[PDB]
């Protein structure tokens, strides 16, 4: 019965190391809520990311690099919301999101030949390019945006930087709201000196690119697209009601079966307690056998 | 991964077949509801201005001898082959409330635009390499103008080595945006002012018309299924034989833990050899 119990006890112990694996998983998951600790895990995502993973890995190596090549905006940048977020990964393309960013000329030629022959990786050069925005942040407000793209996004200043000059997110007024169409007529409209105030702007679910004719007549014409979701660039991942919607009833369901794994590893505490009783009362009982 | 790899070739070598007509549609490389749509459009045709023009890759064929750049070109300008085309808001909210009503679920950019002619030989990439409008084909002349304004087509030159398209672009080439190189038959390299050098991957669907006939591409494409079939085979493999390899750790360590095993069992015979001991017949009485 011992040794029968050493391998119960062995196999409940088993069980329960089984059942800290489940719990240290679901701790994390729930801790997890907020901006993923180690970014190194969203690049494992994609086939495409993981020479990237490797690239950061040999940069995060090598101590020279380190202050001289940034990692890329996706891991780098978060927006203040999932909204946010979607709109950041709908301005900024893919290959600048997974780009790393050079500081400055001397660097690309020390440092991107040894990179770029091990790994397939794109390389952005931070420029003196001026990165004012076109109008002060309350002419914004009147028009109907909440501000710049700039303004909802934090980072490293310099990736920040490379990101207003790449895909001018400085210059981008964003809205959650739709605007009415009268406020698009007007902001489409060219002002007296022919020139549009915002060549791209966000508002409610829509990007609308406004575009003038470099040739003709000066025509403009605005070209509508719709936001889609990302689970990239997001400092909220899958916004709060959204992360409940998959996150929470997925690892809850996972919960629930942890729960129940822990409940019967009890009940096999219990069963080695009464076998522990059965035990103690058949050497009580050896005792007795002892004094006859 | 590799079922939906195998599948979408699949369904992309019947597409082609329905160029013409067919079961799997053809115009599904935009939206699965594009047939509808456009039957819609022409059936509401009075109530417009001037009918919805697109989608704009459909109006696009690559011209003969460009058949290589087919999926750097696509990449350049997919925003653009997606498009639909409108003259005026009004054109622009009927288009929206069609598109409600034939349940399309793809992003469907629309460009309010009045087509028009006009000449932009100033604006042409001087050199001796191919520019996109050299290697497109247009139903109509309005649809190529449009392009130049959406797009800049002529400011994009064609140049196969990366290394001498990044030379070309240093050199600051007149009226030249960007150059499109080869690197692979997934991706290719998009250069921009000659420090700019992104590798882009191809989408898997194809968005222009190719002058080639649908067997050259879906039937090269079904010895290529043999190779996907190949490509298939590898990935799993490889990664069973990663598993293979993991497997026989774990087989290794559970011969350990037979060692382990038996190594218990004997110390269980050998305290049971203790108690057989403990409780044997005492032979000392006489000797007392």
């Amino acid at each position: 019965e011992i040794r029968d119990l050493i391998s119960e006890i062995d196999a409940k112990a088993n069980a329960i190391n089984h059942e800290m694996r489940s719990i240290q998983r679901q701790a994390e998951s729930k801790t997890k809520s907020l901006t993923t600790t180690d970014k190194i895990g969203i690049l494992n995502q994609d086939q495409d990311l993981k020479e990237v993973r490797d690239a950061v890995l040999m940069v995060r190596e090598h101590p020279e690099m380190k202050d001289k090549i940034l990692e890329p905006p996706i891991m780098t940048v978060s927006a203040i919301n999932a909204q946010f977020a979607a709109y950041l990964a709908q301005c900024v393309d893919y290959n600048t999101s997974k780009a790393l960013t050079v500081v400055d000329s001397d660097s690309y030629k020390l440092f991107a030949n040894p990179i770029l022959d091990k790994f397939k990786v794109n390389l952005r050069e931070l420029s003196s390019a001026d990165t004012t925005p076109p109008v002060p942040a309350e002419t914004v407000r009147d028009l109907g945006f909440e501000g710049y793209l700039s303004d909802f996004i934090t980072g490293d200043k310099r990736v920040m930087k490379m990101l207003c000059q790449t895909s001018k997110i400085h210059t981008i007024p964003v809205s959650r709201r739709e605007l009415t169409p009268a406020q698009i007529k007007k902001l489409i409209t060219p002002r007296p000196n022919g020139k549009i105030l915002f060549k791209r702007i966000i508002h409610g679910n829509r990007l609308v690119d406004i575009k003038q004719s470099a040739y003709g007549s000066k025509q403009v014409f605005p070209t509508d697209v719709s936001i889609k979701q990302t689970n990239f660039y997001q400092g909220s991942i899958m916004s709060n009601e959204q992360k409940i919607r998959i996150e929470n009833e997925i690892i809850n369901l996972k919960n629930e079966y942890n729960d129940r794994k822990s409940t019967l590893d009890a009940l096999s505490n219990q069963k080695s307690g009464y076998r522990h009783e059965l035990s103690e009362l058949a050497s009580k009982n050896d005792d007795i056998n002892r004094e006859a | 991964e590799l079922r939906t790899i195998s599948r979408s070739i699949q369904n992309k070598k019947v597409e082609l077949q329905n160029i013409a007509k067919g079961n799997d549609t053809f115009l599904m490389n935009f939206d699965r509801n594009m047939d509808r749509l456009l039957r819609t459009i022409e059936q509401r045709k009075n109530e417009f201005e001037t009918p919805a023009i697109g989608p704009l890759g459909s109006l696009v064929t690559i011209r003969k001898g460009f058949e290589k750049w087919t999926r750097s070109i696509q990449r350049a300008i997919s925003s653009s082959l997606n498009a639909f085309v409108v003259s005026n808001p009004k054109d622009n909210r009927l288009f929206r409330d069609i598109m409600r009503s034939c349940g399309i679920r793809s992003n469907i950019p629309i460009v309010t635009y009045c087509l028009s002619q006009f000449d932009y030989s100033k604006g042409r990439a001087h050199g001796n390499y191919p520019t996109i409008v050299d290697a497109l084909e247009f139903s109509k002349p309005e649809i190529e103008c449009l392009f130049v304004d959406l797009s800049r087509i002529e400011r994009i030159v064609l140049i196969e080595d990366k290394n001498e398209a990044r030379n070309f672009l240093q050199r600051n080439p007149v009226n030249v945006n960007m150059a499109l190189s080869l690197r692979d038959r997934r991706s290719g390299f998009q250069l921009s002012g000659g420090y700019r050098l992104d590798t882009v991957t191809y989408q898997d669907k194809i968005r222009l018309k190719v002058n080639s006939s649908s067997d050259n591409g879906t039937q090269y494409l079904k010895d290529l299924i043999e190779q996907e079939t190949k490509e298939l085979q590898n990935i799993r493999d490889r990664y069973e034989e990663k598993l293979s390899e993991v497997r026989s750790r774990l087989k290794e360590i559970d011969g350990r833990l037979k060692s382990t095993k038996n190594e218990m069992r004997k110390t269980n015979f050998r305290m049971t050899e203790l108690k057989m001991n403990v409780g044997k017949v005492v032979d000392t009485g006489i000797l007392n």
